[PDB]
RNA sequence: GAGUACGGUAGAGGGUGGUGGAAUUUCCUGUGUAGCGGUGAAAUGCGUAGAUAUAGGAAGGAACACCAGUGGCGAAGGCGACCACCUGGACUGAUACUGACACUGAGGUGCGAAAGCGUGGGGAGCAAACAGGAUUAGAUACCCUGGUAGUCCACGCCGUAAACGAUGUCGACUAGCCGUUGGGAUCCUUGAGAUCUUAGUGGCGCAGCUAACGCGAUAAGUCGACCGCCUGGGGAGUACGGC
């Protein structure tokens, strides 16, 4: 029941299944009362530095409203998936729906 | 032999006690090198900017045999000769595309040694 | 100019990033103490996601 | 302040002496007791949280002081409070 | 700490811009401070004097 | 006075787990050739078995550059990378509620830097001891080259510091001026400053105090409650006994 903002980087070779992964996560998050209040896709951005060896990656922005179990389950998916790298989960006191990066 | 390298990179490892100039390619393969201590300057004269340019000039002409005319300067470390060695690269035939300081800066990492109680 | 400082908003972030990639002090920019504290946490947080370099000599 | 607003709103009305009453010692003692017992779970898992234990001790001392004042005022009201809350161990 | 030499200028003024970039970044001061380990008492004592001089 | 209920604000407050970048070291590989390193100068040391330098890769540990600020939080000791979880307090606005429920505190109990001790891990840098090189009349040092405990982690112990603001806690009063942090109110609704107010944090300064230095709303001024402590220096915070 806490608003979480998640930004994760997907490997450039796995850029075309970021839709397949996000559709899995959104389904897997709302099965216990979750809702997605925000979801963008910043696309293949040139990295300021190489994470491991890639200088470009698929950023995905997603703001959710979940519980402890759902957030731990989702964070588990990020950890045991080499496709995604350099993820960050934020806690928000309020839900937002603007873009602020696309423009 | 002649590698026939046109683009190079020059590294100046200037320190408080010695200055090591090393000319390398774009992939970090060294061709020539000279040091202030290797140019007849020992002791108080090894840590002087004049010894630095002598080292840079000595390695500079040793590097033209590869047919090198373009290089980027990568000066690293403090000391008397960080700039005096670069000015030596201009006296001999060369054009410097860029000058960059690559001195390593810890982000408060390993503990440095203690103050000298001289 | 009612703008909220955030890590995605890179355009104003670069205004408070020095040429070498450091964070400019509040004295140079004349920023309020509250804004700079929230400004710094955005630069570091965006630094994590490879949006900004930690230093200019990255590589 | 580990108690949520729902839990605080829950226990205030069961121990209020009248409508709108949130300052009576019964509400205070019940408010502290629920927070004291809730924090016991945290200090079991976090045994090195000495700084949060200073606050817990203050809540224990505060509850003792309130009960001693309720002792002087009305001993019958004091007796019902600890019996309902299970204090005086 | 990084300058690019442009077309049709002397290399001398390319040097002066280079160190001007260096002191702007202050790399020489940073390496001087990390030469030896300054104890927390000596570091806090130095910063206290820095605040006094500023005021 | 003290406290509770509500919204909000800031924070290196604390605990538990992950994650990142810079750098050091070690190892592997390529280039490449006489030095590197160090100092006042040297030498010990490293290097022709290919060092240093340079480039690519790997492992590992520790601390978190810039932000950074007589800035912030904490009872004090202390706390600086980011994120998630658990959690304490403070500040702030009005209304609502209890109605002296308060202060201090011998014993007692809890926390308490660093060093140190025990068990188990870990170990990159630094470095008591130790070894060698210098300097010196000598040098069990200062300087240099190495380097063990330790520094790191968990669980226990210790219980001491110039643990200092060398200033016990709490409450009230007594000109002002110049900064700064978190709020609030009113003019400015200003776009953007100004005036009050509050909790901190600094610099001058009237009065007052002080042996003087200086303190001066964060008092060492005018008071009040309580507590701790002192009675010339050395012997000595030592001996003896107790814990």
């Amino acid at each position: 029941m806490r608003h979480y903002e998640i930004v994760f980087l997907v490997h450039p070779d796995q850029s075309e299944q970021v839709g397949g992964m996000v559709e899995r996560y959104t389904k897997a998050i709302e099965e216990d009362g979750g809702k997605i209040h925000r979801l963008e896709d910043w696309g293949r951005r040139q990295l300021a530095y190489a994470i491991n060896n890639v200088h470009k990656a698929h950023y995905v922005l997603m703001n959710v409203e979940c519980s402890a179990k759902a957030l731990a389950e989702l964070e588990d998916n990020f950890r045991y998936n080499d496709a995604v790298i350099r993820n960050l989960v934020m806690r928000r006191d309020e839900a937002v729906t603007e873009q602020s990066e696309m423009l | 032999v002649k590698k026939t390298v046109v683009d190079g990179i020059a590294h100046i490892h200037a320190s408080f006690n010695n200055t090591i100039v090393t000319i390398t390619d774009r992939q970090g393969n060294a061709l020539s090198w000279a040091t202030s201590g290797g140019s007849g300057f020992r002791g108080s004269r090894k840590s002087t900017p004049f010894a630095a340019q002598v080292a840079a000039e000595r390695a500079g002409q040793a590097a033209l045999e590869y047919g090198l005319k373009n290089l980027d300067v990568n000066v690293k470390g403090p000391g008397p000769g960080r700039e005096s060695a670069v000015r030596a690269l201009n006296a001999c035939g060369y054009k410097i595309a860029s000058i960059t300081d690559v001195t390593p800066i810890p982000h408060n990492g390993c503990r440095p040694p203690k103050k000298r109680r001289v | 100019g009612v703008k909220e400082i955030d890590y995605k908003d890179l355009n104003t972030l670069k205004a408070y990033v020095s040429e070498t990639g450091k964070i400019v002090p509040s004295r140079i920019t004349g920023t309020k103490a509250k804004y700079q504290r929230q400004l710094a946490t955005a630069i570091k947080r965006a630094r994590y996601l490879a949006l900004l370099p930690y230093t200019d000599s990255h590589g | 302040m580990a108690l949520s607003v729902e839990e605080k709103a829950q226990i205030v009305n069961e121990y209020k002496q009248a409508e709108g009453d949130t300052g009576s010692p019964e509400v205070q003692v019940a408010l502290l007791s629920a927070n004291i017992n809730k924090l016991q779970d945290h200090f079991k898992a976090n045994g090195k949280d000495h700084h949060s234990r200073r606050g817990l001790i203050r809540m224990v001392n505060q509850r003792r002081k309130l009960l001693d004042y309720l002792k002087g005022k009305d001993v019958s009201r004091y007796t019902a409070l600890i019996g309902r809350l299970g204090l005086r161990r | 700490p990084a300058v690019k030499v442009k077309e049709n200028e002397p290399f001398d003024v390319a040097l002066r811009r280079f160190k001007r970039s260096c002191e702007k970044a202050g790399v020489l001061a940073e390496v001087r401070s990390r030469e030896f380990y300054e104890k927390p008492t000596a570091e806090r004592k130095r910063k206290a004097a820095a605040a006094v001089k500023r005021h």
